[PDB]
This record gives C-alpha cells, structure tokens and sequence, in this order.
C-alpha cells in the first residue's frame, strides 16, 4: 500500500506538535530514512498544500485521510523554518520499503528478581521527549495495565511488586506532552 | 493516550 514515508502532527483541534506548540498547523514530525521523503522533507516542515488541497486550518483526522488517498505522487507546498520559506516538494508514494523504526528502541531486561525488572531502551534523540511512559499488565489475562513514568533524561527505569512468575507485557512510550510518538516499543517477559 | 503522530 503506497506510503510517502513520513509521520504528520497537528491540526485543528489536533493533539499538538513538538516544533510549534502554539500553532496548530500540520508538521512532518518524522521522516523514514530510506523512504520517499528522506531527502525532501524534514521533521518541523508545516503542510500548507498537498495536490492543491488546503492544509490551512484542517483537521487531523482529514490531512491523514487525504494524505493516505492520493494517487501516487503528492505535490506539497510546505514552509519551512529567522525564519521562514515557503517551498514546493514532490513527493511519489512507495510500495515500497521499510516497517518504521519503533520510539524509543531496543527494550531490554538487563537484571531481575523473582519480583522485580530493571529495563532499559536506547535514548530516542530525533525528538523532544518530555518523559518515558512505562506500563506493564499480565499478558492476555484478567488483569489492568500499570504504568508510570520516567524524566526524558533517564533510560531504564525498574518495575517492582511483581507476581512471581508470570508473563508480563511491558510496553515503554516517549511523550512529548500528554500523547506520545507513534510506534511505543513493547516487550513480554516471565 | 494516544499517538500525537500518524505515517502516511
Ligand atoms: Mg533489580
């Protein structure tokens, strides 16, 4: 299924962006590196136009919509970041090439106890990440998700108080803000 | 929460 290779954020009434908080606009938040975009777009670029239609004051949900139905190759008008320029980009969507990388990764148990893990992830740097969220529930049993959180500056965290024993799920997410960035890493573990 | 990005 043609893909153009890069991640959006924003819109109106949207979840925000990590580049300019106070605007709403649609941002390339991340880019593939091998893919369509990889050597056109970069991360904080705003979409003002695609195939003629207006990015100005759209809605989330629709720039996804549109983006995702377009023909194969996409014409962007984008501004990027004094100070600003307003540039034209062509972009031809790919089969094509790549699962995208998972943020952060390479989720780890390096120690345990009966009761205890302590994990660790590789730092994710492309983007500003106000916290890691840690959550871990029994895996496909009857149990609620747990979680907690870390300071964007730490890299492992320990979970504790666990049922001795058991297959846990772990999951760890890079927030910049109350949402996270897309592709959470997760882990199962006894 | 949910993911503040989408890949197209
Ligand atoms: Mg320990």
């Amino acid at each position: 299924s043609p893909e153009l290779g890069f991640s959006i954020s924003g819109g109106v009434g949207g979840r925000g962006n990590p580049f300019r908080p106070d605007d709403d606009g649609i941002f390339v938040t991340r880019v593939q590196p091998e893919g369509p975009a990889s050597k056109l777009l970069q991360p904080g670029d705003k979409i003002i136009q695609a195939n003629g239609y207006s990015f100005i004051n759209i809605e989330h949900g629709q720039a996804v919509s549109l983006l995702k139905t377009f023909q194969n190759t996409v014409e962007l008008i984008i501004v990027r970041e004094g100070a600003k320029q307003e540039i034209r980009v062509r972009v031809e969507k790919d089969g094509g090439s790549g699962g995208v990388s998972s943020v952060p990764t390479n989720l780890e148990v390096v120690a345990a106890t009966p009761t205890s893990l302590l994990i660790s992830w590789d730092a994710y740097r492309e983007l500003p990440v106000s916290y890691y969220r840690i959550t871990y529930g029994e895996t496909g049993g009857n149990s609620p998700v747990q979680e907690f959180t870390v300071p964007g500056s730490k890299s492992t965290a320990t979970i504790s108080g666990l049922k001795p024993g058991v297959d846990y799920t772990i999951t760890v997410y890079a927030h910049y803000n109350y949402h996270y960035y897309s592709s959470p890493i997760s882990i199962n573990y006894r | 929460p949910q993911p503040v990005d989408s890949w197209v």
